[PDB]
């Protein structure tokens, strides 16, 4: 309702796809780290791509 | 998971050997029980030609 | 889901719901490039990666009579 | 008034 | 660089009948496995050597059954959403009564004359339709185009597929797809069903798949040897399908037709056909779908029994027997490894040399080495063996595989093999330095010096201090005793101008007159061995190297 063509889908799917992998990658390391598991982000990052 | 450790270490070869074809001849006929066909073909990178493979 | 929107039907055929991935791909006549992983090792071939990746008389009966 | 395909104004809406 | 391409493809497509035909020139006409006098393969069975191959073709020939009358393929029928309905446009409860129920299509072709104003799906029979009308065009003229006004069964289906204008069918549903838009839960649902259709015939356009191989008339028999279950539903469909042929039976097409469901696809109608032990038959949609520590060893090798090892390394001590003239051919060759001739276990220590094997960083590779008893012994930190064979093998597994170049995870990087339990408490116990405090003395207090390490060592060896005595060494090194960044506990300064700094682990003396730095510290053999110990590790190493 914001912004027109090719810039409302634009914007709207990278701040939600932004704002998805930020969330998902924490509530996975979430998880590991209370359980005292240390794995490195990259691997995370690839399956959450 | 075997097979997930060698693809892990990168021994393309050594996986070859220890899956070495009868696994993937059987498929295809069990699949034409179900009229599919299942083709291999090779297209060569220098003239084009595209090859059937004997399957 | 993600596993099952591949690039490769092989690779969802071997993974889950192999009648359902194969009937949809027979009727398009769908094409599998074989550019992953599990994709050649169903078909026993070598896997593009590690070693796999990326391919892998003159002079004579002419000389001086002396 | 329609704006489709001006940037310009989309960019300032934008910001 | 230029990359090495590699395009390789493989597709699966919907066959032709013709295609069928061509797999098998080889039709199988009899129900017949085995003759029970003979115990030969029946003549054109299921098992005929002249369809099939002499009793290894028989893995990979394929044989067909002719069908009197054709018979939709169960996939793109009943699976859920169907594909025929979908492209014909037609409910499948309408569709799936002109294959299982006794039902009638009117008008099932578009593409030839007509001249009756019926249509669409008579759940009924048409009452003239049985007598008036055969008798005014007569039987035999009226068997020419009978299948063409109104049509029943399968075949039905495959005509109105073999008549669809695809093209037609993307203006059609694009047109009503907007008209809907213009204009709940049901306009949703409409929208989605036009697209699919749409979708699913331009893939038919840009392809070679034809509709109309959604119905079969020839069925594909499974080789043989694939089948030494289906066999018995091979059966049932080729004994109906005879039955079919003589009768020439609407009631008889049905009994083709689920028969033919359940060989492809069973499970897809509700209770499925079970035989006389109550056990449901497999459809091809069914088808489809000891160890001993050794503590001596090195991190990369292994221990393998003699039993063991010269089963995996047989062909190697075959070549080496031959190769040095121990025995002359192949045959000779096996009766000395039969025979336990003591030569053979020389050379089966030669070819282990430098031949790595897998054992299963679950997997990894060691270097077997030949032991004494019945056990395959592994390192502390560490059944299926697999012997490399080609030369990519052996590289890969000696320079990709061994247990010294992966000592790091993946994970994050930590070390794998760091020493654990009866390791790591000799290494607390050695470490654990001397008592001190009220532990040390009774009483509140209101040792050796050595002149070098080897010394001290010496010493202990020959039970003159204990392994966790204090002493102190004379240091000729710099000042790289890890200890609590503190200052000194006591200074003593002399009026000739040396000061002795006193710490807690260490003591310095030093001068205001010379340059003099002397260095002792207290410490314990215990310290002293876990230094040298590494110290020895690295020097020996690079000596060796």
């Amino acid at each position: 309702r914001i912004l027109g063509i090719p810039w409302g889908f634009l914007i709207g799917a990278e701040l939600t796809i932004v704002q998805s992998r930020i969330s998902l990658v924490n509530k996975i390391q979430k998880v590991y780290r209370s359980q005292g598991v240390q794995i490195h982000n990259r691997h995370i990052e690839i399956i959450v791509r | 998971m075997e097979v997930w450790a060698l693809e892990g270490f990168g021994v393309a070869h050594i996986l070859q050997e220890m899956l070495t074809p009868e696994s993937f001849r059987l498929l295809v006929r069990e699949l034409r029980s179900l009229a599919l066909e299942l083709n291999h073909f090779l297209v060569s990178e220098k003239n084009f030609q595209i090859n059937r493979k004997e399957v | 889901r993600a596993s099952l929107n591949t690039q490769s039907f092989i690779s969802e055929a071997s993974f889950q719901e192999t009648a359902r991935v194969l009937a949809k791909a027979a009727l398009r006549g769908r094409i599998d490039w074989l550019k992953g992983l599990k994709e050649n090792v169903v078909l026993g071939g070598v896997i593009p990666a590690g070693t796999g990746f990326n391919k892998g008389d003159i002079l004579f009966y002419h000389r001086e009579f002396c | 008034k329609l704006h489709e395909g001006d940037t310009e104004f989309w960019k300032r809406r934008f910001l | 660089m230029i990359d090495r391409y590699k395009h390789q493809q493989l597709r699966i497509g919907l066959v032709s009948p013709q295609q069928i035909s061509a797999w098998a020139t080889g039709e199988v006409t009899k129900p017949y496995t085995f003759h029970y006098k003979t115990n030969k393969p029946e003549k054109d069975g299921l098992f005929c050597e002249r369809i099939f191959g002499p009793i290894r073709i028989r893995r990979y020939q394929m044989g067909y059954i002719k069908l009197t009358c054709p018979v939709t393929h169960v996939w793109y029928l009943k699976r859920l959403p169907s594909y025929i309905a979908n492209l014909l446009d037609k409910p499948l409860k309408e569709l799936e009564g002109l294959v299982y129920c006794d039902f009638s299509f009117a008008r099932p072709i578009t593409k030839k004359p007509t001249f009756l104003r019926l249509r669409g799906s008579f759940e009924y029979e048409i009452q003239s339709w049985k007598y008036s009308i055969p008798l005014f065009f007569t039987t035999q003229g009226f068997e020419i185009f009978r299948n063409r006004e109104i049509s029943t069964g399968a075949g039905a289906i495959r005509e109105q597929l073999a008549d669809l204008d695809l093209r037609i069918i993307i203006e059609n549903s694009l047109v009503e797809w907007k008209q809907l838009g213009e204009e709940d839960r049901k306009i949703v649902r409409r929208k989605d069903f036009l697209v699919r259709r749409m979708e699913l015939a331009k893939h038919f356009i840009r392809t070679n798949i034809e509709p109309e191989w959604m119905v079969l008339c020839l069925l594909p028999v499974l080789p043989p040897e694939l089948r030494p279950d289906i066999n018995e539903l091979y059966r049932r469909v080729i004994y109906r399908n005879n039955t079919l042929t003589d009768l020439l039976v609407m009631c008889q097409e049905k009994l083709v037709q689920e028969a033919v469901d359940t060989l492809l696809d069973n499970g897809i109608r509700g209770q499925p056909m079970r035989d006389g032990h109550n056990k449901v038959y497999k459809s091809f949609s069914d088808v489809i779908e000891v160890i001993v520590v050794g503590p001596s060893l090195s991190l990369h090798r292994c221990g393998l029994p003699r039993e063991i090892a010269i089963e995996l390394f047989q062909t190697f001590v075959i070549r080496g027997l031959i190769r040095q003239h121990l025995a002359s051919n192949i045959g000779v060759a096996k009766s000395q490894i039969r025979e336990k001739k003591p030569i053979v276990w020389e050379i089966l220590q030669e070819v282990m040399q430098g031949h790595p094997v897998l054992l299963n960083l679950g997997i990894q590779s060691f270097q077997p080495i030949l032991v004494e008893g019945r056990t395959i012994c592994l390192h502390p930190l560490v059944m299926a063996v697999h012997v490399p064979l080609s030369l990519e093998a052996q590289a890969e597994a000696r320079l990709l595989m061994f247990s010294h170049m992966n000592l790091l995870s993946p994970a994050i990087g930590d070390p794998i093999s760091v020493p654990t339990q009866d390791m790591l408490i000799g290494l607390y116990v050695l470490t654990s330095g001397t008592r001190r405090g009220i532990c040390a003395n009774r009483y509140n207090p209101c040792e050796p010096f050595f002149c070098n390490s080897y010394d001290a060592i010496g010493a202990y060896r020959q039970k003159r201090i204990n392994l966790d005595s204090p002493l102190w060494l004379r240091w000729q090194l710099d000042q790289r005793v890890i200890a609590s960044k503190e200052v000194p506990i006591e200074v003593h300064y002399e009026s000739f101008g040396n000061y002795h700094e006193i710490y807690a682990h260490y003591l310095i003396v030093r001068s205001v007159k010379k340059e003099t730095l002397y260095i002792y510290i207290r410490t314990t053999v215990g310290h002293i061995s876990f230094y040298r110990e590494i110290e020895e590790a690295i020097q020996g190493f690079s000596q060796a190297c």
